[PDB]
């Protein structure tokens, strides 16, 4: 009908329509704290929110008017409530609906409210058909939108929809391979699906995320996934990996690689592993490298872990005082 | 721009 | 020496800490890059000027901003008309911080103000008849025991705040942020935050939440709001200090979490970003570094003997130095990043995050780092609330002298 921002928009005091209702001017005291100057347009739209909210009012004009608040400020819970319930006693075409919030969210894609609407409006119809894409639509806008990516996961879940997922995070992967959000629906569609204990699946993703290191050394989501991925079974339990990474400290060190093969040592020490001594000495030595030259911002995590290492792996660590 | 916490 | 620079920001090798993009530019690493050119000019501001550096938290400044925000706000904030318990929060704590006394006049209309927010059957809303939300309910709470007084304390209705908790209680553990709305590890930690300060934890009322907590931490490390979801900063902070209100952190690998958060320092910056790959701000300043001071109690619970008596697990001159320099509007106020307009939220977690690496506190050890000027100094914040450490006690003594709701 008419637009928060149409030329032609027009107070609601002045609209014969509403005539019948008394606004309902804010409640707040004697001497406000924290008091909002708001705008003429403001003010007068929740003015009248609130008394229709007052007398619970579900007509089709305090229907229309909720559009009005939330454009104004589409982080209200109250008038997103309240619309709720008028989408439910007024009997509301909920596509219309699903047509309404796609726009707002396209708008104002980083607010709870409407994410949140948008869910129940699909639990609502039990139709996830537009979903998928419509998300995959916001993603390319900001391909790491928190709220759009939790949507995306709730969806793909609860409507078993996993199918093409793994498809979209190679597309995303390819796009910006720093993504982290992407690594980590990466990791969201394969513990669901396959899971990583099948040899195969774990295999393959530690020789993507290798290759991918190999493109981009520095960056840290790919670093993060691999550790990720096998730090629950030990790394210490992959022999190969150690040699591996070594083979890469040439053209292709970082503080990064530097940190893994601090954690393969450290879980190697945890599992009694041959030389002892020789692998806490490189791990120390690391640690040092790392809190002195190449990762000085982490001096005190570096430190910690080279007491800690120090605190019990030394030779003298299990060796009695008396001795 | 304003960061999101509810 | 002569040559050795005091700031570690502007020491040459410094420079080294810029990103290396392997010749391989995608939008993050580009984004990365605008940053630090911008941060970079900051840095440098003193020497292309010739002048000899001087970080002065400008406290006059911040003051001013504060004191006229507490009573009034420009349009500007029309989009927090639903959060205005918060701006009561956000700017109490930054006075506390800052050591400015609060007047008996605004205290007591304050309290009136969050009554008025206060629903009739338990919790705060954003603003007067708004239905009341988690949210709102913990900044309301958090803002009446910054003040302190019996009046604040009393405005709390305690056995409706209780039901108010029920009634969002789910099966699973989690609680709803508010009646028919969403679900995500922010409700845990407001919930625990408010019903251990007023004193109405009941036995069962907080059944599966810390194993929810526990599922929400990822293959990062950190916690995400539910479930499957990347690490978040925001929410990492809600998790872990809902863990410590609940004594359950050991539900956690501690080890990956730590991991996680220190990883999450800037090395060019200084400042913390909110997850792996994106940009630096200075509210992380508390949601992030706030985490260390959490997770040295905790591995110190455990007798870890390799834990430092004088620092938290993070570079704390590095982040001092980021939001002296890079996070003050000259008018006053704080913020995000260089180039960011400034706002109440920044500038009640730039100063929380001041302070925390500013003092580091292990009992009886107690060690600071105040870089800059001296006058730079603000009063301590507790990790888990984040009020200051003498308003946790007081409150939560004083509502020990009432009743579990129900008993
Ligand atoms: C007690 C409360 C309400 C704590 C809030 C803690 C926070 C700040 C949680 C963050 C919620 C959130 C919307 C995260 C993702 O969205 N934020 C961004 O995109 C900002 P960035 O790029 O830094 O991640
Ligand atoms: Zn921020």
């Amino acid at each position: 009908f008419l637009s928060l921002d149409s030329p032609t928009y027009v107070l609601y005091r002045d609209r014969a329509e509403w005539a019948d209702i008394d606004p309902v001017p804010q409640n707040d005291g004697p001497s406000p704290v924290v008091q909002i100057i708001y705008s003429e347009k403001f003010r007068d739209v929740y003015d009248y929110f609130r008394a229709v909210l007052q007398r619970d009012e579900r007509s089709e004009r305090a229907f229309k008017l909720t559009r009005d608040a939330i454009e104004l400020n589409a982080a209200n819970y109250t008038v997103w409530h309240f619309r709720r319930v008028l989408l439910r006693s007024l009997q509301k075409d909920l596509q219309e609906e699903m047509n309404y919030i796609i726009a707002i969210i396209e708008e104002q894609p980083k607010n709870y409210q409407v994410w949140h609407h948008r869910r129940v409006l699909v639990e609502w119809l039990k139709d996830p058909s537009q979903e998928l894409e419509f998300i995959a639509d916001i993603l390319n806008q900001d391909a790491k939108n928190y709220h759009a990516w939790q949507h995306r996961q709730w969806v793909i879940q609860e409507f078993r929809l996993w199918d093409n997922e793994l498809q979209y995070v190679d597309q995303l992967l390819k796009e910006d391979v720093r993504n982290n959000s992407v690594w980590n629906q990466r990791h969201f569609v394969i513990s669901n699906t396959t899971g990583y204990s099948d040899r195969a699946v774990l295999e393959r993703e530690v020789q993507y995320t290798l290759e991918m290191i190999k493109l981009v050394p520095h960056n840290e989501s790919a670093w993060n996934y691999l550790k990720g991925i096998l730090q629950d079974r030990g790394l210490s339990r992959y022999p190969n990996l150690l040699n591996q990474l070594l083979d890469l400290q040439p053209s292709h060190s970082s503080p990064y690689l530097i940190a893994f093969l601090v954690d393969i040592y450290e879980d190697m020490l945890e599992n009694q592993c041959d030389n002892k001594e020789d692998i806490l000495n490189k791990a120390l030595e690391l640690c040092e490298i790392l809190a002195k030259e190449k990762d000085t911002i982490r001096k005190e995590y570096w430190r910690y872990i080279g007491r800690s290492l120090q605190s019990k792996h030394s030779r003298e660590s299990d060796i009695p005082a008396s001795v | 721009t304003k960061c999101v916490f509810m | 020496p002569v040559w050795s620079e005091p700031l570690y920001s502007l020491r040459p090798e410094h420079a080294r800490e810029r990103l290396q993009d392997d010749s391989v530019e995608t939008v993050t690493s580009i984004e990365q890059a605008k940053v630090e050119e911008k941060i970079q000019e900051v840095f440098s501001s003193y020497k292309f000027n010739h002048l000899v550096p001087r970080l002065v938290l400008q406290r006059e400044k911040h003051f001013h901003y504060l004191k006229r925000g507490l009573r009034q706000l420009t349009d500007a904030y029309e989009c927090l008309d639903a959060s205005r318990p918060w701006l009561c929060y956000w700017i109490l704590h930054s006075l506390e911080l800052l050591d400015e006394p609060i007047p008996q006049i605004v205290a007591t209309d304050v309290c009136q103000f969050l009554e008025l927010c206060q629903s009739p059957d338990g919790g705060f809303g954003g603003g007067p008849g708004q239905y009341p939300h988690l949210a709102p309910t913990y900044a309301a709470v958090n803002a009446l025991c910054i003040i302190g007084t019996e009046e604040a304390y009393n405005v709390i209705n305690r056995e409706k705040l209780l039901q108010y908790l029920y009634s969002l209680k789910q099966p699973d553990g989690s609680f709803l942020m508010h009646v028919g709305g969403e679900v995500d590890v922010r409700s845990a930690y407001c919930a625990a935050s408010v019903a251990s300060l007023t004193n109405i934890i009941t036995p069962d009322l907080f059944e599966g939440t810390a194993e929810w907590i526990a599922r929400c931490q990822n293959w990062e490390g950190g916690i995400g709001g539910v479930p499957g979801m990347e690490a978040h900063g925001g929410y990492t902070f809600c998790g872990l200090a809902a863990l410590v209100i609940l004594k359950k952190e050991r539900s956690l690998n501690l080890k990956s979490l730590l991991q996680w958060v220190t990883s999450r320092q800037m090395r060019f910056e200084g400042g913390f970003q909110g997850r792996c790959n994106k940009l630096v701000d200075g509210c992380y300043s508390f949601w992030q570094a706030g985490l260390l001071p959490l997770l040295h109690r905790a591995l110190h619970a455990q007798g870890d003997p390799a834990l430092s008596m004088s620092h938290w697990m993070f570079h704390q001159q590095a982040l001092q130095e980021y939001i002296l320099m890079c996070c003050q509007c000259p008018a006053g106020g704080l913020l995000d990043k260089p180039g960011k307009s400034r706002d109440f939220y920044h500038t009640c977690y730039c100063l929380s995050g001041l302070s925390i690496a500013q003092h580091f506190g292990s009992g009886a050890m107690l060690h600071d780092v105040v870089m800059g000027v001296p006058e730079n100094v603000l009063q301590p914040t507790h990790p888990v609330y984040n009020i200051g450490p003498d308003k946790v006690i007081q409150a939560t003594t004083h509502f020990l002298q009432k009743p579990v709701p129900g008993f």
